[PDB]
DNA sequence: GCATGCATGCGCATGCATGCATAATGCATGCATGCGCATGCATGC
């Protein structure tokens, strides 16, 4: 006989039930502590419907059972989902009021083949399997102990069991005696979460030449909404035939379809480790030094990223005047600076960040339409990129390719903080209070430095003038840098291979840190320093102008408020003070003196060198001063020579003056300093010279 | 009885509803006057005798 | 005139032609709209 055969007889079942009913007594661990024990007081805590059962365990107690169920899942199933009502009744007599059944689920098992091999051989039986979800229809109810009513009287008919296969017909009305029709009692009858899925093949495991394969499942009761589209699952299921409508009659071959019903999903102390990592005094340039571990080099983007990242405070006196504490940051490069690298990982750390490309075929859009959805086949209010990312940030790749309808959209969303629609008879205003991160290329394919930053790049100048932060990558060969760029590149690739900052924090560490210093920090303006600001920003007026391009505004005051605020969010400050204010004038400066050209920026450097070396370092600037000469001497040898000499000397006559024009005397500490050393420099007091 | 929020995105025209039927006989025109309709997406069945 | 016969008369059973009562479910068709394609018009540079 069958194993379903023997299984349905009462016999066997109630023989089986009292051994179920043992197992859950009398099963404990592997330290003698009662398993079921605990699981089901944990389960009582919170007043749940599902319990879990290993089929490991249920092997080793009772082997019988456990070679019963692949092939008779169903009536295996409710038996133990009796048994385990049974069971914790006995132990709880409150549930007959709160819960009336309670589901047994199986957990591990041994792995079953992919979806490719599933065939005639595997009907009705048990099987587990691993794939990725495309598609949800979200929650259903589903009827369950239905309750009819008669339509030529009005007797109710009882409750009816409603079983899966095939929908339930009432035969005749017990008191009129008639055949129909009948109506479904909505008030007294009982319902069930139901949930569709549809689980495509991993496209890492496919073998090449031939495609993925598809199939459907569906949860019921817990089981519902416990996975996202996109995401890689395993189910235990049950490989089913027997329900109406599977089989081909209308045309065509005697063929039938299969379905898949599964029954099991697998996929205070931070506050205080974040006070003290505060109280350090150095959590600054922990943070600066956190971000973008893989990318080397470019110290002044992350820094700038840090106050993206952090952010600052609105501030709306009454309803009339509407400022805003989004940093917007703009970055230009040329070819092969690893742009897009830093808003992969920023996409990465953050919590809400949505990602998207002007060239085109973006997966998220960047406008808003109302459509029917291709796969739900409903009729949608698709918001573009800008609108989910409230609260948000926004991140958008190839800059310069946008055409006219991403421009328009960017410009208001950017200017006015709200996204308008007038569509199909729909007119909106949605709120898009996101940061927005950007990078481009130039207009020629290479940074020009004869021409300011609105010349060399394809946008407008209204548009660059709503980012706070500009950033330049001008790519320039410098033999040690590309070297060590070089060592890095290879050592990435030969470690993935198959077979300043004293430490950073951790990622998690600064998720939280972040988390903590937007919700709980609030910094207060009330130390501010007007008469410095006031007097430094007349100054910067005055030479702007001696110059004759591109004047100062009160627009970039601004930004450096917001900037300090941010520093003091980074050290959980609740009042401003000077340092902060200090450094956002180094960032404003250094933002604003990079986008003039050659002789303007030369100028502007070298006049206001008293603010922007505020917490600067003089070897750094010693080995920018030893660079320069480097640079000059192999031009020269280049130009006159026609070839590169094997050996590169300077004088330190040459270098003891330029430091005293920039008012430095001692040398000594540059030259047993760590950085003389990186760059390969040797010093000989044999001849008063510089190697390298 | 649930409370929700939404934004409505679609509108159909207004239509009209019966709430109160009555029908007539074939034969010997008999009416039946005065069947109350159910509220909701809801039907009703002629009687066939 | 009294004794007897008896054609008439009445009520309840069965047999047989007409007549009376019953009574939802499953399958097909046209309207709306997505998706791939080629022609063609209009707009730059
Ligand atoms: N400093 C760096 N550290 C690590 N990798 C780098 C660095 N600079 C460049 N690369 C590598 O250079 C490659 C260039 O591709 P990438 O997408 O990063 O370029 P991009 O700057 O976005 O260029 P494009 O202007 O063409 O969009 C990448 O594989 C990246 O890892
Ligand atoms: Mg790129
Ligand atoms: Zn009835
Ligand atoms: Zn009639």
């Amino acid at each position: 006989h069958s194993v379903r055969e023997w299984v349905s007889m009462a016999g066997p079942r109630l023989e089986i039930h009292h051994r179920f009913k043992n197992f859950l007594r009398t099963h404990v661990d592997s330290h003698g502590h009662n398993v079921f024990k605990e699981r089901i007081s944990d389960m009582c805590k919170e007043n749940r419907e599902s319990l879990v059962v290993n089929y490991e365990d249920l092997a080793a107690r009772e082997h019988v059972l456990a070679y019963f169920l692949p092939e008779a899942p169903a009536e295996l199933l409710q038996i133990f989902d009796e048994a385990a009502l049974e069971v914790v009744l006995a132990m709880y007599p409150k549930y007959d009021r709160i819960t009336n059944h309670i589901h047994v689920r199986i957990s591990h098992l041994p792995l079953v083949e992919e979806l490719r091999s599933l065939r005639q051989l595997h009907l009705n039986q048990l099987i587990r399997t691993s794939g990725v979800v495309t598609s949800c229809t979200g929650v259903l109810p589903q009827l369950s102990m239905v309750k009819y009513n008669c339509n030529k009287c009005n007797f109710v008919l009882g409750p009816f069991c409603q079983s899966q296969n095939q929908e339930v017909k009432p035969g005749s009305c017990p008191e009129c005696q008639s055949a129909g029709p009948f109506e479904v009692n909505m008030e007294e009858t009982i319902y069930q979460n139901y949930q569709r899925i549809r689980i495509q093949e991993s496209p890492g495991k496919v073998a090449a030449g031939r495609l993925p394969r598809s199939k459907d499942a569906i949860l019921l009761a817990d089981l519902v909404d416990s996975c996202k589209p996109g995401d890689e699952i395993e189910l235990t299921g049950i490989y089913h035939n027997n329900y109406d409508g599977s089989l081909n009659t209308a045309n065509g071959f005697p063929v039938f379809a299969t379905v898949i019903l599964a029954n099991h999903v697998a996929k205070d102390e931070d506050v205080k480790m974040i006070t003290s990592l505060s109280k350090d005094q150095q959590i600054g340039e922990k943070i600066f030094a956190s971000i973008a571990p893989s990318i080397y080099g470019h110290e002044d983007i992350k820094r700038g990223l840090a106050l993206a990242l952090f952010g600052g405070e609105p501030k709306n006196p009454g309803g009339k005047h509407k400022v805003r504490g989004d940093i917007n940051v703009l970055l230009c490069g040329d070819p092969g600076t690893a742009k897009s690298q830093f808003l992969k990982y920023i996409e990465k750390v953050s919590s809400r960040a949505i990602f998207t490309t002007g060239q085109g075929a973006s997966a998220v859009g960047l406008t808003a339409y109302v459509q029917r959805h291709p796969v739900s086949r409903e009729w949608t209010l698709e918001a573009g990129a800008l609108v989910l990312a409230d609260r948000g940030v926004c991140l958008i790749d190839e800059f310069d390719k946008m055409n006219d309808q991403d421009r328009t959209s960017i410009h208001e969303a950017m200017e006015q903080q709200s996204i308008s629609i007038s569509k199909a008879g729909i007119v909106t205003s949605l709120q898009a209070r996101c940061t927005v991160i950007a990078a481009a290329n130039p207009i020629g394919g290479r940074y020009d430095p004869s021409l300011t930053f609105s010349e060399n790049v394809d946008l407008t100048e209204p548009i660059i003038s709503r980012f706070d932060i500009l950033c330049v990558v001008r790519d320039t060969v410098d033999p040690v840098q590309d070297e060590m760029l070089a060592r890095f590149v290879v050592g990435s690739h030969v470690r993935h291979h198959p077979s300043y900052g004293v430490e950073p924090l951790p990622q998690e560490v600064l998720k939280k840190y972040i988390i903590y210093a937007k919700e709980r920090v609030h910094p207060k303006l009330n130390q501010m320093d007007q008469d410095k600001v006031a007097k430094m920003y007349s100054d910067l007026r005055k030479e702007s102008m001696a110059t004759g391009s591109i004047p100062i505004t009160v627009r970039h005051i601004e930004s450096m408020i917001r900037m300090a605020e941010a520093h003091a969010r980074i050290h959980l400050r609740d009042y401003v003070i000077e340092d902060d204010v200090n450094m956002a004038i180094r960032v404003m400066l250094e933002s604003f003196i990079d986008t003039q050209k050659f002789s303007v920026m030369r100028s502007m450097r070298k006049t206001f060198a008293r603010y922007l070396s505020f917490r600067r370092d003089n070897n750094e600037l010693l080995l920018f001063i030893l660079k320069q000469l480097v640079a000059e001497q192999v031009t020269y040898q280049r130009n006159r020579f026609g070839a590169q000499q094997d050996t590169i000397e300077v004088p330190e006559k040459d270098l003891v003056d330029k430091a005293r024009q920039i008012n430095i005397h001692n040398l000594s500490a540059f030259y047993d300093s760590e950085l003389f050393r990186m760059n390969k420099f040797s010093h000989d007091l044999k001849r008063k010279m510089i190697l390298q | 009885l649930v409370k929700i929020p939404g934004i409505i995105i679609a509108a159909s025209a207004v239509r009209a509803k019966a709430t109160r039927i009555s029908i007539q006989c074939r034969s010997c025109r008999n009416t039946l006057t005065n069947i109350a309709m159910r509220p909701g997406l809801e039907g009703y069945a002629l009687p066939r005798k």
